[PDB]
């Protein structure tokens, strides 16, 4: 009894010990103190913070808002930044979106970059030039079978300053939502009851942020119009929940109201007198319907352009009479569509097939020159595949190809 | 049941020191007989099973200053008690495996399973997972014991399955079998045919 | 000073940690892609073994050996709970003074020392002092030849797999598999000094 | 004077006979669009277009500036392409004299001319296209500068032509060359040549250095190796001396010089001698009636760096001053991995052909073995003078690890200058693919 | 967070733990020693002759037969003491309860000597049958520990038995064969001087020899170190004093 | 004629025909009767005549003379030793005994004393041939099933292993450990690896290493280094750590063991490691071609010649083995088996010519180390060859780093 006594009050005594050693050496190691985070050039606007946290948590409060797609976690690759003075070292994955040519300059992905020392960051040339919005929708009309038309109006005259092929970002608090909720005409409800995908809905507990691509040009002030397409569970495996933003934003309809934040964007039109191919499926149309009408009414180019939409049936297709009159104008655009299943009904005397054999068959193979031209794309994912490859058989290289995966 | 994949899965799916590489200093060392591997293999499920479930009580208030010094007490003392039950009772094996019994403090399953599962968990699936990840632990333990005493030796737990020429039969054991490579090649074929059947853990051409 | 000088040499050569002993392995077989990180590894081990083996040696003749405060008690049964304690506390103030005082040696060294607050290697040095009964300057060298001949084996590890680049390697034996048969036939290599008595 | 003991003068025979005569008659050239190292062309002409000597063919996607222009006057017959559509060569039928022309200068106002009307009459004659920048082996950007230009004044290849028989013709052009390589490199132009004496430019920046010993000591490699060690942030250019004579001869009578005297020589060719020709000149007429009967090969340049000659890329190279013509082996032996080899060159010890010093072998296209693993018996470095460890290197070529690769070496190679070890390796690999695979991985990765 | 939560939460967590662990490692200390000696004891009974299962049987016949005593080395006369608790093994290492030994008397290599050394008395009622004494010496990979059971006489041999030992499982861990162990039986340890006699040799014994035991296969490295641990334990610095004390007689 | 019935059965092995799936085996032998007669199809359209087909034949043709003096060698010891034992009516009934004997003397041998060279390489063939035909045969499976599973071409290689294996084990080995051994040597130390240069250990000395630690008894002692039934006697580096120089003596024919007995090889130990003499002959020739490196052979002297010059200069009054000078450490054991073609092995050794030399010095140091110092061992050259196998990669590092820096400062 005599052992126990001492043996406990020796190993409370040697915790103690060792915690309040650790305890002290901590206190006079470690700064605690404040460090400043360098912009542009400029003494003014310039942030200090905890250093708990990272680059994206520091320089969401300051109102610099980087392109913060797929919620960070180091997967979209888009929160990229150019540090000039001593950050953090790299990580092995910011080596999956950043080369060792492209690292040299400073580029490194601001999620993974740890703040706890003082840095100099040099942003992207003035895109200080962000808002957040808040809109009330338009209409919701519905374009296909599972794509839905979202148009909405900035508030007080507002315009966002954006170019041809950009993208916004919709944020959406939690909520809850089921697919009997939405407006689905009998035109295309046949194919939902088939399924009966108005069984399933979903529901999310803390905000999510997601992006879309415009589907007007900047000179069509005052508005912004999208196509957003539904994202159902896969047909293999349906017991798992649906699209969290995608079902969401079918829900809303007229009269209600969300919030939008900042014009971004890559996809972007280089400016030469070569000929343009723009190709495009399923909610592909938004960018391919901002290019054209970019080109031929804003800048007014005079350059070949062409336009190849791949479509499942003629319910599937929409934005028609817009370019049948583009093409009636302008005598250097021309227009074709391709049907994988073409109906009796829809009367269809036209391309038949997927669209890398009906671009490839009728145009391409006795072109004079197609490693000449500029390729423009967005579509499904192995849309994307088979264009890729029937482009590369030809000769074409890869900087003229220019591919936006609809967040991969 | 949610009970049978959790304590199943870290057998073939997830195999501590086949996929995890955790644990390889007493699967190596202890794997001479049969018995001292069964005797650390039910230690070490013990130890990690109520190390996950008291850290798992004690999640919410352990502070991030002292984390490890707090987990490594709780494990230290469960392994403390187990050295001590193993000397008043089973007093030969303790013997045998003398310092892997204290080593059971350091080995990384139970100190992984902490950090990773038991602070961000409820109590009853940290016994689980626990058990569980003993159970995958002690069948690479016994499947590399089972040949390197059967081959060795000629006997199983003891008893005498192959009769040795030195005692009048038939058969000559291999002294690797008794040695230090031979754990490192039964692992590494044990790994081979693991990989062989479910080929979604081979790794990357890189 | 051949006592000494053999037990260095012991420690190195006669007694591997890493290919004799069997510690620290998953370490050992997990940080052996590249040499210049074996060689970080190994040197963090050096200076941590040779930093906790006599400190731990101290304590345990001064508390823990029997006898060592009042006749008739003897508290060996704390000797796990306070080496480990010991270890983490010093590998992580260690860590710290690296960390704000020398960045240079923290981006050297001090970045494996996460790794090595809490491993088998260090645990199992202390073990074998308490249970070999030795004085503080044959800790001190003791702890030195034992972290040397740890890195010496990691490092040569190294070496193999970089020399490896060029091997044609099944598949389900790419990585794990090959590791260990790699680390098997360095312990049938190590195998020659066993005889020795030093 | 640099010396280089670690290599191989191949004896192999058909050694030509010094001496320039008139070549056949030549009715078609071509512009090989495989051997522009990351050219991709967009196309000038069609078939059926009519050109002018100096009028431009096609320019570079990659290589913004940079023009390929038609070396004769005639008519675009052929434009072959491969697989991927990709470019193998322009055909052009030699039919009348037409040519663009530019401006000409005196022979002493070339020293003191200004770099940027010097690169701008070389890449509008098209004969920009004549350096080439290492590493990468690429032709210069051509808004680039370099402090290193080294001129390759000697020549080591096997069945090669001698530069003094050469340019003792050309003198003039040759010395108007270097003065005006001297006004073009920011720094020093390097004159690599044998003992034997040569015209001097007599600008203070242009220098003479003298290499000896057997081949690569005739590479610009090695030059550059022992002058001007070459890096990532130290890129040099390279140009031959036929290369420097048209340069004189542009800039003295501002007119293209489109002539070559290349060397026409291998064991089945009857008389072995260099020849006059035009750059690009079709290779199934230059050979016609001049080889034995059978079945053979004929290649542009030597035969340890060149390019086999047939259908569509059976044209005179750009970089090429010689044909090489011999024979194939496709004969099956009965144990002849076993006979004792009197007749079989090697640079191991193994056969009885080296004991007979002095001997000549008609040597085949002949793989004398089956692909097998690199086992290293020291082959390796009885042929590389440079300070690189081959063994090792080229194992990190084999194993595709490019960033050791650059380490090792890797940025101051061509092909060429792994041209012995492909021939000596026992396991039959062929490196010169394998380093240009890695080249294009390090330049594409940034 | 705080300081004082933080201490409040280690110092509650010590108590907690350093109660149990402190209570359990208390509690378990005699049958912990108990366990260690019953391994010596079930030696000794096989050593001896008696047979024994269970610690219940091992410890009766163990405490009516066996007796241990102390024997100094330099005299060979017995001491009184503490037997049934001496360790031999830590006393060798102590510097005054031990001896450094000459290179020239270091037949064994074990380098040192307690000073006194415990032997077992075998006893029939009062009677003395047999005396044990523990011999060690040094082989090719390890020191081996043996127990060797002498008559009254001092010369015959009863038993042999290497209770530890560390040699290469087939060539020198022969030395616990039995059919090896039972060639021990009626050997002779002195000769008619009353000097060492017994000889381990190198490719078998002649049959019917008093002083030859065979010596082992392809092991004659380990064969060497019994050679020479008898050679020392059976001398002047060993048990040789003792056992003219024993054969003059009074055990 | 054999030419045209090699490429009238090439339908049938061609994928879709009859025997497609031993297409392996008959691509080799295609390949080692006819030359392939290929073409060069990129780049240096002529090659060197060299391949690996005589690289590997060349060293096979180095070590006969030590084979057959090692089978001559063998049946003398066995034939010597049988004398010197028995007589009369019980050397009859050893001969009946052993078909080993019987059959030497059914051939046309005798087994008396007054035998020649003739009867006594039949007995020592007796030995060596079983041995190796089951090395090769039971090696061969491993190597074809490998290339037949992973579809590549069986290649040579294993044609030097098995025979390095075959004349490093005693003659008296049993035939299932020479399965077990070369299994162990081909399987786990290189076709794991992925075949023929692309390990990093020797794969003969692996497999030797495996039966030294697995079946101790049988490869060491004084009961197998002669091939007489009932014959313990000890060899030299043996009789050396007992006695010294004065305790070298043969008890089969009563004679001391003088230093040309051992540099002619009349001495017991394993099958082809016994002449010095034999072994230079075929260095010398191997070496001549370049296949294989006088620097590592110089290096492995270098270390023998110090390490021993330092043991005999310090010397010790307990240990034998201190006062063994550098010459007789050349001809006792397996050092110049070693040194001339167990070290030299290109594929495990180093590949710079400045590690080449501390890889040998490493091997000689290591060799004499374990020969004097390690009591356990007589002799340490297949311990010391695989100890330096493992470092052999880190001596390239250390070269190669030291050459990195000579090019950044633009000299190289
Ligand atoms: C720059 C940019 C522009 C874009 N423009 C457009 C545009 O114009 N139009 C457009 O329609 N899209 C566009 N996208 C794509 C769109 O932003 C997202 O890809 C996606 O639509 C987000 O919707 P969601 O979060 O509701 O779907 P998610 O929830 O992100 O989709 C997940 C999918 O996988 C399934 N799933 C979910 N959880 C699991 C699980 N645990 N296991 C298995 N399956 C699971 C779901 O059923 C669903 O099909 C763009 C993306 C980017 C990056
Ligand atoms: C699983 C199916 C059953 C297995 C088959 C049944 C068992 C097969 C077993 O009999 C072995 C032979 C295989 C060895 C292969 C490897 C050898 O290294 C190849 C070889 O000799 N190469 C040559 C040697 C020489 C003569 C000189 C260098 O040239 C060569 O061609
Ligand atoms: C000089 C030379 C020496 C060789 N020595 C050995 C040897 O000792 N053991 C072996 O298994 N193979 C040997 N080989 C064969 C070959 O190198 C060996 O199979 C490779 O290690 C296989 O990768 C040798 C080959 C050459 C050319
Ligand atoms: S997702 Fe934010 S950086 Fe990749
Ligand atoms: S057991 Fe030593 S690291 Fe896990
Ligand atoms: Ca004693």
């Amino acid at each position: 009894m005599s052992t126990i006594i001492f043996g406990v009050v020796m190993f409370t005594l040697i915790i103690l010990a060792l915690v309040l050693v650790i305890l002290f050496a901590k206190s006079k190691l470690v700064p605690t103190g404040d460090i400043t985070i360098s912009i542009n050039g400029d003494p003014e606007k310039a942030i200090v913070t905890q250093p708990g946290g990272k680059l994206l948590t520091a320089l969401a409060g300051a109102g610099v808002f980087v392109s913060s797609a797929c919620g960070g976690g180091g997967s979209c690759g888009q929160c990229r930044v150019k540090i000039k003075s001593g950050g953090g070292d790299i990580l092995p994955t910011e080596l999956d979106h950043i080369s060792k040519g492209e690292a040299r300059e400073g580029e490194r992905l601001a999620c993974q970059v740890a703040v706890k020392a003082d840095m100099d960051l040099e942003l992207p040339e003035e895109i200080f030039g962000v808002k957040k919005w808040e809109c009330t929708v338009i209409s919701n009309d519905n374009k296909a079978t599972f794509i839905k038309e979202l148009k909405l109006a900035i508030p007080d005259g507002e315009s966002v300053p954006f170019r041809a092929g950009g993208y916004i970002q919709i944020e959406a608090p939690a909520h809850h939502v089921k697919y009997a909720d939405f407006d689905v005409p009998e035109k295309y409800r046949g194919d939902w009851d088939k399924f009966n995908l108005f069984r399933y809905e979903s529901k999310v507990d803390e905000p999510i942020i997601r992006a879309y691509s415009m589907a007007n040009y900047p000179e069509e002030f005052g508005i912004i119009m999208l196509n957003v397409r539904i994202a159902t569970p896969p047909p293999n495996n349906p017991n798992v929940p649906p699209g969290q933003m995608s079902s969401y934003i079918w829900s809303l309809k007229a009269g209600d109201k969300c919030t939008i934040s900042g014009p971004f964007g890559e996809f972007f039109a280089k400016d030469t007198d070569a000929e343009m191919v723009f190709i495009g499926g399923g909610a592909g149309m938004a960018p391919m319907r901002s290019h054209i009408f970019d080109q031929l009414k804003r800048l007014k180019s005079k350059r070949k352009m062409s336009y190849w939409y791949g479509a499942r049936s003629k319910r599937e297709m929409f934005y028609v009479e817009d370019f049948d009159g583009l093409a009636a104008e302008n005598d250097n655009f021309v227009w074709h569509c391709a049907l994988s299943d073409p109906q009796p009904e829809d009367n269809w005397t036209g391309y038949t097939g997927f669209i890398h054999n009906v671009l490839y068959e009728n145009y391409l193979k006795d072109h004079e020159a197609p490693e000449d031209c500029e390729y423009y794309m967005c579509g499904p994912p192995m849309m994307n595949a088979a264009v890729i490859n029937m482009l590369k058989n030809l000769g074409v290289e890869e900087e003229n190809i220019l591919l936006d995966d609809f967040g991969g | 049941k949610e009970l049978k994949k959790s304590v199943l899965a870290p057998v073939l799916d997830n195999n501590p020191i086949a996929l995890q590489v955790l644990g390889v200093c007493s699967a190596l060392a202890v794997t001479t007989k049969l018995e001292t591997a069964f005797v650390m293999t039910l230690a070490v499920m013990f130890v990690t099973a109520l190390s996950n479930f008291f850290v798992s009580l004690i999640r919410n208030h352990i502070p991030n200053s002292v984390r490890i010094i707090v987990q490594m007490a709780i494990i230290a003392s469960l392994v403390i008690v187990v050295d001590q039950i193993l000397k008043a009772y089973l007093y030969d094996i303790s013997k045998q495996l003398s310092v892997f019994v204290g080593l059971i403090i350091t080995n990384c399953i139970v100190m992984g399973r902490a950090e990773a599962f038991a602070m961000k968990s409820e109590p009853i699936p940290s016994f689980i997972d626990g058990i569980g990840n003993g159970l995958g632990y002690g069948f690479v333990l016994m499947t590399v014991g089972f040949f390197r005493e059967l081959l060795g030796s000629g006997k199983l737990f003891g008893l005498e399955v192959l009769p040795l020429i030195s005692n009048g039969g038939w058969y000559q054991p291999n002294g690797l079998m008794l040695l230090a490579p031979s754990a490192f090649f039964l692992i590494g074929f044990m790994i081979w045919a693991i990989r062989t059947f479910k080929p979604e853990q081979v790794e990357a051409k890189e | 000073m051949e006592h000494y000088i053999s037990l260095l040499v012991k420690s190195i050569f006669i007694e591997n940690m890493a290919l004799s002993f069997f510690l620290g392995m998953c370490t050992f077989l997990a940080v052996s892609k590249k040499v210049k990180t074996s060689f970080g590894l190994g040197i963090a081990v050096i200076v941590v073994l040779t930093i906790s083996v006599p400190v731990n040696n101290l304590v345990y003749n001064l508390v823990l050996k029997p006898d060592a405060l009042v006749e008739g008690v003897d508290l060996s049964f704390l000797n796990f709970i306070t080496f480990i304690g010991v270890i983490a506390a010093l590998v992580q103030i260690l860590e710290m003074i690296l960390d704000r005082f020398f960045p240079p040696l923290y981006n050297a060294l001090g970045i494996f020392l996460p790794l090595i607050t809490v491993n088998c290697a260090i645990f199992g040095g202390v073990s074998f002092m308490v249970q070999r009964d030795y004085s503080f300057a044959e800790s001190v060298v003791y702890g030195f030849g034992s972290g040397v001949g740890w890195m010496l084996a990691i490092v040569a590890l190294a070496g193999i797999r970089e020399k490896m680049k060029y091997s044609d390697v099944p598949p389900g034996l790419r990585g794990l598999g090959i590791t260990f048969i790699t680390a098997g036939l360095m312990a049938l290599g190590f195998m020659s000094f066993s005889g020795v008595q030093l | 004077m640099i010396t280089i003991k670690k290599g191989l003068d191949l004896p192999i025979a058909g050694t030509p006979s010094q001496v320039i005569s008139d070549g056949k008659a030549i009715k078609k050239v071509a512009l090989l669009g495989e051997e522009y190292v990351g050219m991709r062309p967009t196309m000038h002409v069609r078939v059926g277009d009519e050109v002018k000597k100096a009028q431009i063919l096609f320019e570079d996607k990659k290589n913004p500036g940079v023009k390929f222009t038609s070396p004769v006057s005639g008519k675009v017959v052929e434009i072959n392409r491969g697989a991927k559509r990709v470019l193998q060569s322009v055909v052009i039928e030699v039919a009348g004299d037409d040519q663009v022309t530019f401006d000409k200068f005196e022979a002493n106002q070339l020293a003191s001319l200004n770099r940027d009307a010097i690169k701008t009459q070389l890449v509008e004659s098209g004969l920009w296209t004549a350096f080439r920048t290492r590493p990468f082996s690429k032709v210069p950007a051509i808004d680039s500068t370099s402090e290193a230009i080294f001129v390759t004044a000697m020549d080591t290849n096997p069945l090669a032509a001698e530069p003094t028989v050469v340019i003792n013709e050309q003198s003039e052009a040759f010395v108007a060359g270097l003065d005006v390589l001297s006004a073009l490199t920011t720094g020093k132009v390097y004159v690599c040549k044998k003992g034997t004496s040569l015209p001097r430019s007599q600008q203070p920046n242009v220098e003479e250095h003298v290499f000896d010993g057997p081949h690569p000591a005739g590479l610009a490699g090695t030059h550059m190796h022992f002058l001007y060690p070459v890096s990532a942030d130290h890129v040099a250019w390279s140009i031959n001396y036929q290369d420097v004579i048209a340069v004189g001869q542009l800039f003295l009578t501002g007119e293209l010089y489109t002539q070559r005297v290349v060397s026409l020589a291998g064991p089945v060719v009857n008389k072995p001698r260099l020849v006059r020709t035009v750059m690009g000149a079709s290779l199934e007429q230059l050979v016609d009636s001049e080889i034995m009967p059978g079945e053979v090969r004929i290649i542009s340049g030597s035969v340890l760096s060149g390019t086999k000659a047939t259908g569509p890329h059976a044209y005179l190279g750009r970089y090429h001053l010689q044909v090489s013509v011999l024979r194939e082996g496709r004969d099956k032996e009965l144990f002849g991995w076993a006979m004792p080899g009197k007749n079989k060159f090697s640079v191991t010890r193994s056969f009885l052909g080296h004991l007979f010093k002095g001997q000549v072998y008609n040597m085949t296209t002949t793989t004398n073995g089956s692909d097998r693993s690199m086992v290293p018996i020291g082959n390796y470095e009885k042929v590389m003078p440079l300070d690189m460890e081959p063994t090792l290197l080229l194992r990190d070529l084999c194993a595709g690890d490019s960033d050791s690769a650059v380490r090792l070496g890797a940025l101051e190679l061509d092909e060429e200058d792994l041209a012995l070890c492909t021939f000596v390796c026992p396991g039959k690999y062929e490196y010169g693919q394998l380093l240009r695979e890695c080249l294009d991985k390090i330049e594409k990765e940034g | 967070d705080s300081i004082k939560k933080t201490l409040f939460v280690v110092i509650a967590l010590s108590l907690v733990c350093s109660i149990i662990v402190s209570a359990a490692a208390v509690g378990l200390r005699d049958k912990q020693k108990e366990n260690a000696a019953l391994d010596k004891q079930s030696k000794i009974l096989q050593v001896a002759g008696i047979e024994a299962k269970g610690s219940k049987q091992i410890v009766e016949l163990f405490n009516k037969s066996i007796e241990p005593r102390l024997v100094d080395f330099n005299t060979g006369d017995f001491v009184e003491g503490d037997a049934a608790n001496y360790d031999q093994r830590k006393a060798a290492k102590e510097a005054s309860e031990s001896i450094k030994l000459t290179a020239e008397q270091d037949k064994a290599k074990i380098q040192r000597r307690a000073n006194v050394g415990v032997v077992y008395l075998v006893k029939d009622g009062d009677k003395t049958s047999k005396v044990i004494l523990p011999v060690h010496g040094n082989g090719l990979w390890s020191m081996m520990y043996a127990f060797v059971a002498v008559e009254t006489d001092g010369n015959t041999v009863s038993g042999l038995t290497y209770y530890e030992q560390g040699e290469t499982p087939g060539l020198g861990g022969e030395v616990e064969n039995p059919a090896w162990r039972a060639q021990w039986v009626g050997k002779k340890l002195f000769d008619e001087n009353h000097k060492p006699a017994i000889k381990i040799v190198k490719g078998g014994a002649p049959q019917g020899s008093e002083h030859g035991v065979d010596g082992l296969s392809g092991a004659t490295l380990t064969s060497n170190g019994v050679q020479n641990t008898f050679d020392f334990w059976l001398g002047d610095m060993g048990f040789g004093p003792f056992l003219t004390k024993v054969r003059d007689g009074g055990l | 004629g054999l030419k045209k019935f090699l490429e009238d059965i090439e339908h049938h092995f061609e994928p879709g025909g009859k025997h497609e799936k031993w297409f392996a085996l008959y691509e080799a032998a295609a390949t080692l009767f006819y030359t392939p007669g290929l073409v060069t199809k990129r780049s240096s359209h002529v090659r060197d005549s060299v391949d690996l087909k005589r690289i590997m034949i060349m060293v096979w043709l180095a070590v006969f003379p030590a084979m057959f003096w090692g089978m001559y060698n063998a049946g003398g010891q066995a034939i010597a030793a049988l004398n010197h034992l028995y007589s009369g009516d019980q050397l009859a009934a050893i001969v009946a005994g052993n078909w080993h004997y019987w059959l030497t003397e059914m051939l046309g041998g005798t087994m008396s004393s007054d035998a020649g060279w003739g009867s006594k390489m039949l007995l020592g063939a007796t030995y060596f041939l079983p041995i190796y035909a089951t090395v090769f045969i039971v090696g061969g499976f491993w190597e074809v099933l490998f290339c037949m599973v992973r579809k590549h071409e069986v290649n040579e290689g294993f044609f030097v292993t098995s025979i390095l294996f075959a004349l490093i084990v005693p003659p008296t080995l049993p035939l299932w450990q020479a399965a077990l051994g070369i299994t162990f040597g081909v399987v786990v130390a290189k076709e794991v690896f992925g075949g023929t240069g692309r390990n990093f250990l020797n794969p003969a000395l692996a497999g030797r290493a495996f039966l030294f630690f697995a079946y101790p008894a049988q490869i060491s002692g004084d009961l197998v280094w002669t091939a007489a039934d009932g014959y313990s006697g000890a060899t030299a580096l043996s009789q050396w750590a007992q006695g010294g120089a004065g305790a070298l003596i043969n008890n089969a024919t009563g004679q001391t063991i003088t230093w040309m007995d051992a540099f002619i090889g009349n001495i017991p130990g394993s099958i082809g490691e016994v002449s010095t003499l034999a072994l230079m002959i075929g260095a010398a020739f191997i070496v001549y071609m370049g296949i294989a490196s006088w620097r590592i052979i110089g290096g492995v002297m270098i270390g023998m010649i110090l390490l021993s010059t330092l043991f005999n200069v310090i010397g010790s009054d307990t240990n034998a083995m201190f006062n063994m000078p550098w010459h007789w450490h050349l001809v006792l054991g397996g050092f110049a088996f070693g040194m001339f073609f167990m070290a030299t092995d290109p594929v495990s050794a180093s590949f710079t010519n400045s590690g080449k030399w501390a890889y040998g010095i490493l091997i000689g140091v290591m060799c004499v180390l374990i020969r004097v110092v390690n009591p356990a061992y007589p002799e340490g050259m297949m311990l010391a060859i695989l100890f330096a196998n493992l470092f052999a990669p880190l001596f390239d590092h250390v070269v190669v780093e030291r050459n990195i820096k000579r090019r950044l400062a633009r000299y190289g």
